[PDB]
């Protein structure tokens, strides 16, 4: 995970580089809180 | 007048005031627009294997054969030609300008200022020169022809620092408002090997691509500095950008609509290829302002300071021997900034003297 | 006054229907920019009335007809966006991530 | 220096697929203390450990299922296909929600409750049985109101997304709801969901 | 897919018998059409070994 883009509970996107695949703007699941997610992180996410 | 105050009290909002709203429907509008696309590939066209079938290749991808839109032209679907794709039927969907280098975009793109003539300061008859070699191709091709010549290539512009080379090609180019590409020779030699003459390659054919083009080399003796075998790498390489330069300058591709200016403060170290007619036919000679070019220079460049009772050129001129250009305006700068030392909101002539005092201090 | 009235009706209703028809457009928009958008490069900009040519993080460049659904001056060749994973237009922009060395040093 | 270096190239290959996306039929809940979760029609408690209640406190709130019903009884559950109906169960309270979210089609049963009492039977973990339970179904403001009676009140409501499908007849639909198969640990639970109308 | 099967399940619901053709619009090139239908096979008749559809000639 990379920038958090200051979400501030209304842009709770971020950037996510998925190693030599792309990277993409996405948002959270609703079972983590925001509080969980911070920059340089390792998170899995889904696939869509 | 019962009902009718200024427009039925309401009209007058109720037409215009919330109609402010009809311009976001044009907003949204686009909007609409802006989603049944669907965005394309890009390519490169790489041969015309018939009327219908291209050979075209995407950039870091597969390549295709792939035919081209119902109505088109052809005609202009050259190799190397870049184009765009639909995604899903791969067909030839319109083409695009040749891909430009992001280091040739970025020196493609400083505004010239639209510095004017006036702002040279006594340099009329090679400023007449120049303007002839070069823009007098760009007027009237037929007065040429008909004398008989073609029209020139380009000229160097050679003379000592400060001279106003840089800022005379940057009038040239303002008055002619056209395409200009201010580089610089230093800033293109580059220890991968074979990425300056690719860059010069890039530089000519965005010039040949965007007619009517200046190209203005500064600094050309970091490039053309005479051929010589004694083999070290660095200026090997420096020669192999040299005959680069010289053949996209009067090579096997003949030049149409494209000057060059080339400024130096050695012009004795160039090429003998490069010095030789075809393509620097015209030497000139910016050099070291007179008496009579040194005070132009003051008084065209006193023109935004604000003068209190009395200022004389002629005095400056004797105390400011040897100055060139840039030093005398100078002159001027820290003279303003000298008026902040006792706190004035002008200036006077002891400012400008001591102004010149510490100008010719520093430049010993 | 009387065909002024009767014209000042009918602006009212045209402005009422229109009204939902720009809260349609609204929430199909939101249908369509609906969040996890791929990440950029706008290589460049090119004139037709402008078009774009973007480099994805998918390796692939990319030309846009229209770009997207932001502005369209400041765009600067090398602005990183947020495009649309299928239909591959700009649904938004996104702040630079950095300049290496820029970042080497704090 | 004198450097002039050439560059060699190393490619890495990149690709990825999403698969057919897995619809996870999930419910949650916060009765009294703990946050519930379960896949599912073989029952399994993703989180929330051994449960301080009895299993059968939300064993009733278990789309694409619907309970069999004869021809001459109008089959609210069947024509209300295929969007589905959703309902909203009041024991602690059960609602059916359909969402989208990650790669998952969630078909949540999410429940809550209050008023745990203190020695509740609920929690105490005895249990002997449903015993059949008829459901009165009746329309009361538009809205299908099933009223039961809970032996071991309910005032389920089921609204089809499709606000066409006429509302059938005040009937007696008899539910027969027991847990067939278990751990006592509670985590691998298979239920039974057997139902019929009747006139 | 999965989800297709889901869509297919609710369908199924509503009437025993239905249908869930699907087409490939871009294997569609003139001449050949890619294009299927499939309904389903119930889990419980799966995992007894019965077969899922009774055979009676050659058409199927
Ligand atoms: N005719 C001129 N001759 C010399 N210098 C000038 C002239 N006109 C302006 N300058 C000064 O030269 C500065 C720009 O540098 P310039 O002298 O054009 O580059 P170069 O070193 O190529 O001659 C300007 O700030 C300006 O004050
Ligand atoms: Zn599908």
């Amino acid at each position: 995970c990379t920038k958090i883009i200051n979400a501030d509970s209304e842009d709770p996107k971020y950037i996510i580089n998925v190693k030599q695949f792309a990277k993409f703007v996405v948002d959270l699941s609703d079972q983590v809180a925001p509080t969980d997610i911070e920059e340089g992180m390792r998170v899995g996410v889904d696939r869509n | 007048l019962l009902e009718h105050k200024e427009i039925d009290g309401r009209l007058k909002e109720l037409r215009e005031q919330l109609k402010e709203l009809t311009k976001q429907y044009e907003k949204s509008e686009n909007d609409l627009k802006a989603l049944q696309s669907v965005g394309q590939i890009v390519g490169e066209v790489l041969k015309q294997l018939t009327e219908e079938k291209f050979i075209v290749k995407a950039t870091n991808g597969p390549r295709y054969v792939v035919g081209c839109r119902r109505q088109l032209d052809k005609s202009k679907l050259k190799p190397g030609t870049r184009v765009a794709l639909d995604m899903t039927t791969l067909t030839i969907m319109r083409y695009l300008p040749r891909e430009v280098d992001p280091l040739v975009y970025n020196m493609s793109h400083e505004d010239p200022g639209n510095v004017s003539y006036s702002e040279i300061g006594g340099l009329s008859e090679q400023i007449r020169e120049l303007r002839e070699v070069i823009e007098l191709p760009l007027t009237n091709p037929e007065l040429f022809q008909r004398v008989g010549i073609i029209p020139p290539k380009g000229c160097l512009l050679y003379g000592p620092p400060g001279t106003g080379k840089t800022l005379l090609a940057r009038a040239v180019a303002s008055q002619l408002d056209c395409n200009f590409l201010k580089v610089v020779s230093s800033s293109i030699v580059d220890k991968y090997i074979g990425e300056s003459a690719r860059l010069i390659r890039e530089m000519f054919n965005y010039a040949r691509d965007h007619q009517p083009c200046i190209i203005f080399m500064d600094e050309i003796d970091a490039i053309g500095g005479r051929r010589f075998s004694e083999g070290t790498s660095a200026d090997r390489e420096i020669q192999r950008t040299l005959m680069e330069l010289l053949n996209q300058m009067d090579g096997f591709d003949t030049l149409h609509r494209v000057k060059m200016i080339m400024a130096t403060n050695r012009p004795d170290t160039l090429d003998p290829a490069l010095l030789r007619p075809g393509r620097l036919d015209r030497k000139i000679h910016i050099d070291l302002p007179n008496e009579q070019a040194r005070l132009d220079i003051l008084k065209i460049h006193a023109g935004p300071i604000t003068k209190h009772g009395e200022i004389d050129y002629e005095a400056i001129v004797k105390l400011s021997d040897g100055f060139n250009g840039a030093d005398l305006r100078n002159v001027c700068t820290e003279a303003g900034m000298f008026a902040i030392r006792a706190d004035h909101d002008f200036v006077v002539q002891e400012d400008f003297m001591k102004a010149v005092r510490k100008v010719a201090d520093s430049k010993k | 006054i009387k065909i002024m009235k009767s014209e000042v009706l009918r602006v009212t209703h045209e402005l009422q229907a229109m009204k939902d028809k720009i809260k349609e457009n609204s929430e199909k928009i939101k249908v369509n920019k609906t969040l996890p958008y791929l990440v950029s490069n706008v290589i460049e900009l090119l004139d037709v009335g402008k078009c774009a040519v973007i480099k994805t993080s998918t390796r692939q460049t990319y030309f846009l007809p229209v770009i997207g659904l932001v502005d369209a001056e400041k765009l600067k060749p090398g602005d990183l966006v947020g495009v649309n994973k299928d239909s591959y237009l700009i649904l938004e922009t996104l702040p630079t991530e950095y300049d290496s060395r820029v970042k080497a040093m704090e | 220096g004198n450097l002039l270096f050439l560059a060699c190239y190393c490619i890495g290959g990149m690709s990825a697929i999403k698969p057919d996306m897995k619809i996870k039929l999930r419910m949650e809940g916060n009765v009294n203390g703990h946050h519930f979760v379960i896949d599912g029609m073989d029952l399994e408690v993703k989180e929330g450990g051994p449960l301080p209640f009895a299993f059968d406190i939300l064993t009733t709130a278990f789309n694409r299922v619907f309970a069999k019903y004869p021809d001459n009884i109008q089959d609210y559950f069947k024509q209300s296909f295929p969007k589905g109906y959703s309902w909203e169960r009041s024991l602690c309270n059960a609602r059916n929600d359909i969402t989208m979210e990650g790669d998952t089609f969630y078909n949540k049963v999410r429940f809550y409750g209050t008023n745990f009492p203190a020695n509740g039977p609920v929690m105490q973990k005895k249990t002997l049985k449903w015993e059949p339970s008829t459901e009165k179904m009746y329309v009361r403001d538009g809205v299908l109101t099933g009223d039961i009676e809970m032996a071991l009140d309910f005032r389920t409501t089921y609204k089809a997304k499709e606000k066409g499908v006429k509302l059938p007849g005040a009937h007696f639909v008899d539910h027969c709801i027991e847990i067939l198969s278990h751990d006592k640990d509670y985590n691998k639970v298979k239920l039974y969901e057997h139902a019929v109308a009747h006139s | 897919s999965g989800v297709d099967i889901n869509t297919q399940q609710s369908f199924e619901a509503l009437s025993e018998r239905a249908v869930a053709v699907v087409v490939d619009p871009i294997q569609s090139v003139k001449g050949k059409v890619v294009i299927d239908a499939f309904r389903l096979i119930n889990a419980n008749m799966m995992v007894l070994g019965h077969e899922p559809r009774q055979t009676t000639s050659n058409l199927g």
